[PDB]
């Protein structure tokens, strides 16, 4: 009968769960088309991890394991390990290793490499694109280019570091709601975690935001996450139990003890608000939700 | 354990109006929600209107603009002002509330309800 | 009165506060000489942050400003708060929150993206032991391999992932702070060092890997506590009920103690341990506040 | 409350032996450290040996080797064994015990203590 809660962190406390980024605004999009079903930072209200979902936030869109061979470019074969360095199984009910990226695009970071007195090290930029044929962690390989021709050692321990992207650029191919095909080409994605909507009429999803850095060229990409990777961490912890489909929180000015709206944070762990118009939430960035109780459809949100 | 009053049915002139309250007492929560569903005769039950603790209103489009719904939290009551109705307002009017807590499911109440109706006879 | 708790999560399910990476083994060493105090990842039970200690992982180690000026090829950077506010000096801090709490060169991607907008990134290095690393004075100064493509006055952010080099002539030395107000003047407002106070006592600590750029190596990191648990301390703020509480380290699948060792009210563990080295313990294990306790008990032998 | 019950003091041969007891009972806690403190004729307390829930001991370098600390849990009692007596240990020696939870400060407790005398 253990009693449900939030963390108190502020937003200008608070980490995205799809990306290793700090939360920058938060942000709804009532005109979004596409299908909102990401697999990083889903976590149920009891505590329950879902999709590709893994507590660490060093482990958002990282990769471990070992370079085999070099295969446009200088392009290198990686297979994939789990992030504790136990190797990936593909019979588990999971689509992609734990902490894979969720959308499509080209990832910018760096690959490092300490090998099996003192072991020698390497590190390079090196982009991995997401919508490549050749990206299948699922089967555990995947596929990552570098601007360095050479220095890097097949059959050696490797890491990948997420920075930015690399360009959204027409021909990089970055949207963030299209999932990448974990097991590559022809094959579909298995063991999913569900999709999200609005239910009610005159609600949308409300998204917490981040900026992403870029190699180069001209933008200005953001991630939106369901919940912040703290609230991730918190949930599984708790396990509170849920008493509800839908509860009902507060965004809450604790220096004036202000209400500036109210939300619904679902049971499969997103949020809905009552606007109708899209663009950055304008609100403090001390201000945090507050639980204050388990509702129902009964219940409706006022406007925001 | 929750008691709902009901108040203020009756017979009206077809384009006249009703003031309907339900009042609400026993063991309410501070976070809840109030409305009023309606029993045509041979029909079914159907939402008319609710409004909840955060000031969300909800109303079924067969009385939007002529429906107004609206409390008062120091008498712990609801109100349905219900302009301009015709005879298809006909019905019985049935008040239900939830009350809402951090520590518990949520839980249900409704009243007896009120037969209200709309005829030139 | 509150109860004091700790975050349930296990060894692998942590990340060190000190630099942006996971925990990898619990680690003791009660011959080192060095005066342990490091400004990141300190605070005390009772939820109050320390040195240059804030919530973000991702803020660790990082930074936020503007380029000013090219000076290899090297540039002159203000440095900012992270939330992108000034830095004011006069503060009681050491250091903008954040700021690297060691010696040595670190290597990190340095983003740019201008006030749709233009954008750039390349490898950097910031050497925290040289005369022009002065946070505390709002400047710093990083190296690039890049020679040209940096532009002045734009926003910029510095994501870091490991060390350039720990050979001898790039001064990694973990234990030793680097000079927030560069030379000649002394660092303020740091968060206390920390000792054992008992005989046969050593501190534990919580130990990462760190990347390498180049050369050979196998650098780590240790920190007094992981970030998890100053997000926890800080948020809970529970009242200390004693100046040490008694943990015990607990394999959940058997119900096993391991061992048990003393968390200080300052933020930081110790254990009976003669042994230098990492600490043989399943992965799975966590610590569990069992009691507030004083020097009264007596740890048993690790 | 917690109420110590301390036994075993008396006048002994030097070079001989004598076994204290102290026995707990009352408001106990699971996690605690049980002691024993002496003080000798014209002399300031000292501790003299310690015992701790988790196991661990703790001893006076002037004991060591010659004082075993000792529990038995389901009688809730400490026992110390003083062997190789010699006329310096003479002192009234003092139970202690401290009492530790998760939700309170630590709680002490002290017995009246019990005369050692060492000679001839």
């Amino acid at each position: 009968s253990k009693p449900f809660t939030l963390p108190i962190l502020t937003l200008g406390e608070l980490t995205n769960s799809r990306f290793p980024l700090p939360i920058d605004v938060l942000y709804t999009n009532p005109n979004e088309s596409a299908i909102v079903q990401c697999q990083n930072g889903r976590c149920t209200l009891d505590g329950e991890l879902q999709g590709t979902t893994q507590l660490l936030p060093t482990g958002i869109c990282a990769f471990r394991g070992k370079v085999t061979q070099q295969v446009r470019g200088t392009h290198w074969n990686m297979t994939v390990t789990n992030l504790n360095g136990t190797p990936f199984d593909p019979t588990e009910d999971v689509p992609a290793p734990l902490g894979t990226p969720d959308f499509s695009g080209q990832i910018y970071g760096v690959i490092s490499q300490r090998n099996t007195n003192l072991p020698a090290n390497r590190a390079h930029e090196a982009v991995i694109a997401t919508y490549s044929p050749k990206f299948t962690p699922k089967l555990g390989n995947i596929q990552f280019s570098t601007w360095e021709t050479q220095d890097v050692s097949s059959g050696q321990p490797t890491k990948f570091t997420p920075v930015g992207l690399a360009s959204v650029d027409a021909n990089s191919h970055f949207d963030q709601w299209t999932l990448p095909s974990y097991s590559g080409a022809l094959t579909l994605n298995m063991n999913l975690a569900p999709s999200v909507a609005p239910v009610f009429p005159g609600e949308c999803l409300l998204f917490f935001r981040s900026f992403i850095p870029l190699k180069g060229g001209y933008g200005n990409p953001a991630i939106d996450c369901l919940m912040p990777q703290e609230w991730v961490q918190h949930l599984y912890q708790e396990s509170a139990p849920s008493l509800s489909d839908v509860a009902l929180v507060r965004y809450v000015n604790p220096e004036t003890g202000r209400t500036l709206f109210e939300a619904k944070l679902h049971r499969n762990g997103f949020l809905t608000v009552a606007r109708n118009s899209a663009g950055p939430v304008v609100a403090p960035t001390n201000g945090y939700f507050r639980f204050d109780s388990w509702v129902n459809q009964f219940y409706t949100l006022a406007p925001m | 354990d929750v008691q709902l009053v009901e108040s203020g049915g009756g017979l009206v002139q077809p384009g006249g109006s009703l003031r309907l309250s339900c009042a609400a007492s026993g063991s309410i929560f501070s976070i809840y929600a109030m409305g009023w569903y309606r029993q045509a005769p041979g029909k079914q039950r159907e939402l008319v209107a609710s409004i909840s603790s955060g000031g969300g209103t909800n109303y079924a489009d067969s009385v939007k603009g002529r429906f107004t719904i609206s409390g008062d939290n120091a008498k712990n009551t609801v109100y349905l002002q219900m302009n301009s109705l015709k005879p298809e307002d006909t019905a019985v009017y049935y008040c239900k509330r939830e009350d809402y807590s951090a520590y518990a499911p949520p839980s249900g109440s409704r009243g007896r309800g009120t037969q209200v109706t709309v005829s030139s006879h």
